[PDB]
DNA sequence: GAATTAACTGCCCCCCCCCCCCCCCGTCCGACTGA
DNA sequence: TCAGTCGGACTAGACGGATTCGATACAGTTAATTC
């Protein structure tokens, strides 16, 4: 029964959210309803409320976020995704030389990750082939090595490209 | 830990007791930190964190760059020998030069 | 820790119905306090007294509050998909633009991002029955560019009331990017007296680009229409209305693109891309006609249509 | 129409701020209430506290809510349109030029841009019963081709004094994009000061390709080209006069290998083609007789016309 | 003539590949066409 | 009769590149000032 075992949270500003993880989340996982927490966007909230002068309380936020969360995924057993958003180099480091694009939220977030993906589509200047070019990246993980796949969206799901994997 | 006073004096007992550790029963003490952003002047520079009083806790301190697709393994402070630049990368192997 | 199956007998139920809940798959009180009606209720010999006793004993004994996807699909299943005005791009959209969500129209000069407005402004006060939304319209302004004598051409091509069509559509228009802002209180507001159905901004982005110049202001003008987005959704969500919004496209003059067929992006950044639902591009065509292509939607698929601006509208090409 | 900024110090403003914002450019309580919080705030004089007083006592005077379409329809159906003196350029445009907007002419040489920018100075004085605007003319040259003979000639085709209509033309000569951009202030002195209805910018665009060379420095003048064209508009809506500026034309040497076998687009880009609501595509037919084409308009449809430059101006095609 | 203060400038190095058309300004005549 | 309009041969067809913009303190060098 797909249906009947996936629960769906709505949130509005950062309280909300850390409010919500701190009280409703830890309700769900230790009675055993579901044992997969997946966040929208972690970014959304923190975008809207912080400026480039506030840097300190926006650190501190995701500090006791990331905290809260890395706790109840090693108390429970449970695996914690999170998705993400960017923003572009600005040309004028942390590993990003020639990406145009590079993961939000600075390096106090990166600090309290474990594996990192990255998500990318080449536009229709490289996607002038007919299709979408779709390709999900590893950016670092402990016991990963940086490779590379290719994948592609239909009406039954995400599913990749067979023999395309970089080494 | 809102209380600044406690955490140093948390990281100052503990730093004494790994070195007399260290010391009585003859080992080698390995310690993994964190940077942090400093916006000095204008141009943001990566700094370990946990403050500058921590700095002079460690025997030794060692720095790993990024620059430009190569890592470097930099000295910073050491009694014995004078800081300089390593370059270094990883293998499926694990941790080897070139 | 979570409740076994073994507590329900003490609750008033005999060893024979719990029995028979334990092997249909279910296994503790927490899977079924959330069970759907009609399969708690399909299997042979259940009846649905027993079946409301006991869904009451797991909700006294099991902490309710909690949102399934479900619930969630069977209880917001009557949304409206208010018509464009023409087949293809009903087709396209398969019925239309939803309610509850953003939608935005970018594109360049001389493109129908205002005809398409004007024509959802005249269709959304049609019968439910006829592919309306039965609700009055809200349009704001920031380029002086509204016509009334648009409007009465669509209401009389789907046979309206002309007086009636003109006075169902508040209009407003912005001089800058804090009356912008401000006007949403006042829309919050007037949106509780009556019901809704349309909210149109045309342009979302046309005074940001004026009002903030420079590397210097960008991350201001960011921020601001950011809460200015946030703000739009939240209404969106309170209220159950469809808000269309138009965007602006600049060039882009590095060599990276190849392609050389006057290369342009949407304005706005990751914050326009990230809020909106749904996103439309619309191209010049031969003559009158014109082309419009999904550019983004977490539902759709990526195609194309052909439409035109006529007399009466927008619509369908001429043969 | 406008309402004098000296009508702000009734309702609780010391004089000083007053002449402060005399100085910052606002002579009106319209562009007061019009202009951002943050414009209010770059004078030396003016504090966060004072800009929210002159900010609530301009919301106070001036209507800035929400409206009903019907009122929107019944104020714009009395607005004034000016005869270009061409019957064929009146039936395409549906009355003529209108006030309250930005209407931009372009097309490559000897196609009659300036011909049509005297015949419109000219009319622009004539009663209302005759098509006319009744009211005075300004002219900014940023090419030195005014010219007064062929106003002259105007006027003598539709018996006024020459005299008269002479001593209500205002001229002034633009040297650079920055003295262009400092005569939009004593324009507006000028403009409450005594009524004017209309407003030739010609060339708007002619500095432009010589101020700023490269692909180095298109940013800094897009930015300075908005930001003209948006104090344009905000004269527009202020003083509700017409606003009709001149373009020219760019080569496409890529060419893709197009019918027209010699392609030409306008220049300025995407913000003046977001920016412009009426747009006509002028070009050479045969002897003297030219072409105008609607590129552009919210609710005129695509069509041509044929006018012709006679020695007493823009009229018909003569047999 | 000179000690002394004041004003204008400056902080820098990576992109060497190459399918891609797109919505007409053709210039105009032959013939169709319905009225 | 009569002009607008669909569709199209008309002697002949190829060509390539291009750069900037931030929000900031102290020294170096040249220019103004009163004894
Ligand atoms: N009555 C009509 N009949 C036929 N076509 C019309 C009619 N009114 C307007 N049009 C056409 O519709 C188009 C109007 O463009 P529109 O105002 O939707 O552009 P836009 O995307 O809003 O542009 P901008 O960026 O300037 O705001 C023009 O191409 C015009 O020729
Ligand atoms: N007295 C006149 N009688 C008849 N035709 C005239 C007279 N004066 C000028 N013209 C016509 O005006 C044409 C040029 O028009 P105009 O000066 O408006 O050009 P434009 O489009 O403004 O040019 P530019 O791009 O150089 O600014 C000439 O080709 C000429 O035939
Ligand atoms: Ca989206
Ligand atoms: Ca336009
Ligand atoms: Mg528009
Ligand atoms: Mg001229």
């Amino acid at each position: 029964r797909f249906g009947s075992q996936i629960f769906i949270e709505h949130v509005a500003d950062v309280d909300t959210l850390l409010e919500c993880v701190n009280k409703k989340v830890p309700v769900l996982l230790s009675r055993g309803m579901a044992r997969l927490v997946v966040i929208d966007s972690v970014a959304a909230p923190f975008r809207c409320e912080f400026d480039s002068q506030a840097s300190a309380p926006r650190a501190r936020h995701l500090q006791s976020l990331g905290a809260t969360l890395r706790e109840l995924s090693s108390a429970f057993q449970s695996p914690v995704l999170c998705i993400n958003q960017v923003t572009e180099a600005m040309e004028e480091p942390l590993g990003f030389w020639d990406e145009r694009v590079s993961p939000a939220l600075g390096i106090t977030w990166a600090n309290q990750l474990l594996v990192r993906l990255l998500a990318d589509r080449l536009r229709e200047e490289e996607a002038a082939l007919g299709c979408p070019a779709r390709t999900l990246r590893v950016l670092s993980a402990p016991h990963l090595p940086p490779s590379s796949c290719s994948y592609t969206i239909s009406a039954e799901g995400v599913r990749g490209t067979p023999g395309t994997q970089s080494h | 830990l809102d209380d600044l006073s406690l955490r140093t004096r948390l990281l100052n007992g503990l730093a004494q007791q790994m070195i007399s550790l260290a010391n009585n029963h003859r080992l080698a003490v390995i310690l993994t930190n964190q940077m942090t952003t400093k916006i000095d002047r204008n141009q943001a520079l990566l700094v370990p964190a946990l403050g500058e009083s921590w700095g002079h806790a460690a025997t030794i301190r060692l720095i790993f760059h990024w620059d430009r697709k190569q890592r470097l393994a930099t000295l910073y402070k050491s009694p014995s020998q004078k800081e300089c630049t390593v370059l270094f990368q990883i293998k499926p192997q694990g941790f080897r030069d070139t | 820790g979570p409740q076994p199956i073994s507590r329900l007998e003490q609750c008033g139920i005999n060893a024979n119905d719990v029995k028979k809940l334990e092997e249909a798959g279910f296994h503790t009180v927490e899977a079924v306090a959330y069970a759907p009606k009609k399969e708690l209720i399909n299997i042979k010999g259940i009846s649905e007294a027993k079946a409301d006793k006991i869904l009451a004993e797991a909700a006294k004994l099991v902490p309710m509050g909690f949102t399934t996807a479900t619930e969630f699909h069977q209880r917001r299943s009557e949304i409206i998909q208010i018509t464009t005005g023409s087949k293809e791009l009903d087709k396209l959209l398969q019925g239309g633009i939803e309610t509850g969500s953003i939608t935005e129209m970018f594109g360049e000069f001389r493109t129908g991002k205002t005809q398409i407005c004007h024509t959802l402004a005249v269709t959304c006060q049609l019968p439910i029955d006829r592919g309306g939304g039965e609700g009055k319209a809200m349009y704001i302004d920031t380029e002086g560019t509204f016509r009334p004598e648009r409007l009465l051409a669509v209401a009389e091509r789907y046979g309206l009331s002309g007086s009636d069509v003109l006075d169902n559509v508040a209009y407003a228009r912005a001089f800058n990017t804090d009356h912008q802002t401000q006007l949403l209180y006042q829309a919050s507001a007037m949106m509780v007296e009556s019901r809704y159905a349309l909210l149109i901004v045309d342009s979302a982005t046309a005074l940001y680009r004026t009002d903030y110049s420079g590397r210097g202001e960008l991350s201001a003008r960011q921020m601001h229409l950011a809460r200015f987005l946030r703000m739009l959704l939240r209404l969106a969500d309170e209220f159950g209305v469809a808000v269309v919004i138009t965007n602006q496209v600049v060039a882009q003059v590095d060599g990276a693109a190849m392609f050389a067929a006057d290369p342009k992006k949407p304005i706005g950044g990751n914050i326009i891309a990230h809020a909106s639902t749904t996103r439309l591009y619309l191209r010049k065509g031969r003559g009158e006609t014109r082309i419009c292509k999904i550019y983004d939607s977490p539902c759709l698929p990526e195609a194309e249509a052909m439409f035109a601006i006529n007399a009466d509208g927008v619509g369908d090409a001429k043969d």
